[PDB]
């Protein structure tokens, strides 16, 4: 479960910046997920992967792009960071059924 | 919505019994999970229900009961501790492809 | 309705 | 009387000629009633008998979405089997899945199925108990341990015992 690790843990981005969130898992799991949580409450699905090469739009994919180059790495790209993309981002992996989350990536956006 | 948590916040005394209500409207085969999120952390798996004994056991003295007739997966802890304070999420599998989370219940444990 | 998504081999 | 429903899903890899061909066929009693083929212009589940016209567009939509997922499951798991069997990524290979339910004269479950085959040989099958697995060889043993730890049996059993049976009667009523 503690085998999922995210990078970075804490970011302050600037509006318009290209921001890449990285996820590594050594669970040998085929399925990887990116959720975001705004309110300290609901987790909403952004993007997921069925395995290397697979990329699937979640419920709220707009402004995001994802890459699964290998089984262990699943990255989430913000092409041009906007303030609305301010959130706690959680990566997850699964080999079927249950999902295992990373510790989280706190993302702040500064409009300067 | 696939899963509903009717209470946003619940308050209980230390050592008292906890019930967290969850309801699902998912028409297909319900694969159900409870997750606990501690402050500044990622959601951790408590317990799950696939089939068999409708009463399932989780970590930390948590148990949950599946009821098809009531379309519920209520959570229980017989005796709550100070450290149970966190946010609790009910979840239902979306056709086995990923998880759909409830809004989440915040649990406040009043010390002695 | 079909079987849910299978587990990883 | 007794009845059955069966799905057969196969994927054949096309080494350096595109993605695997994914086909899925459903059977009620022993007759084909539904079909999906990834090689179509607009791949989607299609009614193979006129009494399946009764299902609304939501049904077909939802059922088509499952196929898309399955297709993805097949590409990944084909590549993992190349791993277990220590083969080159330049040859054609086939992975098959079959599942479904037999019901007794009382309408209730007689037997559930969930099993997989690789290159025409058995890989792993759920036993009739719906709790334990039979692995054909060394490689499937890897899958068996994983599946035993992850509660795979209880997961498939949930579908086979409930929804599978309920949809079978649903289709029989349409027929």
């Amino acid at each position: 479960e503690a085998a999922v690790t995210q990078s970075p843990r804490n970011k302050v981005a600037v509006t318009g910046e290209k921001v890449t969130l990285s996820c590594n898992q050594t669970n040998n799991h085929n399925n990887m997920y990116w959720y975001r949580q705004d309110t300290g409450h609901e987790l909403r699905l952004i993007y997921y992967s069925y395995g290397a090469g697979s990329t699937e739009k979640g419920d709220i994919p707009d402004g995001y792009k994802a890459s699964r180059p290998s089984q262990e790495n699943f990255s989430l790209t913000l092409e041009s960071a906007t303030p609305s993309q301010t959130s706690v981002y959680f990566c997850a992996s699964g080999g079927g059924g249950t999902l295992y989350f990373g510790a989280g990536t706190r993302l702040s956006v500064l409009s300067s | 919505q696939s899963v509903t948590q009717p209470d946003a916040r619940v308050t209980v005394s230390e050592g008292a019994s906890l019930q967290l209500r969850c309801k699902y409207s998912y028409s297909a085969t319900p694969y159900l999970f409870w997750y606990v999120q501690y402050p500044r952390q990622g959601p951790q798996l408590l317990l799950k229900y696939y089939s068999g004994d409708p009463v399932v056991q989780g970590v930390n003295g948590f148990e949950a009961e599946f009821s098809k007739s009531n379309s519920s997966f209520h959570l229980r802890k017989a005796s709550v501790h100070r450290s149970d304070s966190a946010v609790y999420f009910c979840a239902v599998s979306h056709q086995g492809r990923y998880l759909t989370f409830g809004s989440g219940t915040k649990v406040i444990v009043l010390p002695y | 309705q079909l079987s849910p998504f299978p587990f990883d081999l | 009387g007794p009845h059955s429903m069966r799905y057969f899903e196969t994927a054949v890899s096309r080494r350096g000629l595109g993605e695997p061909r994914y086909i899925s066929v459903g059977y009620v009693d022993d007759k084909e009633f539904v079909r999906f083929d990834s090689d179509a212009e607009n791949p989607r589940y299609e009614p193979q008998v006129p009494w399946m016209e009764q299902e609304g567009p939501e049904y077909w939509e939802r059922i088509t979405q499952v196929a898309k997922g399955q297709e993805q499951w097949f590409r990944v798991n084909l590549r993992t089997l190349l791993g277990y069997y220590n083969q080159s990524a330049g040859g054609t290979h086939t992975l098959q899945r079959m599942y479904g339910c037999d019901v007794g004269s009382d309408g209730r479950l007689l037997r559930g199925y969930e099993q997989f085959a690789y290159d025409g040989c058995d890989y792993i099958a759920l036993n009739e108990d719906l709790r334990t697995w039979t692995a054909a060889d060394m490689a499937a043993q890897i899958t068996r341990r994983k599946w035993e730890q992850a509660g795979a049996a209880e997961y498939y059993r949930a579908y086979l015992e409930g929804e599978c049976v309920e949809w079978l009667h649903r289709y029989l009523k349409n027929g």
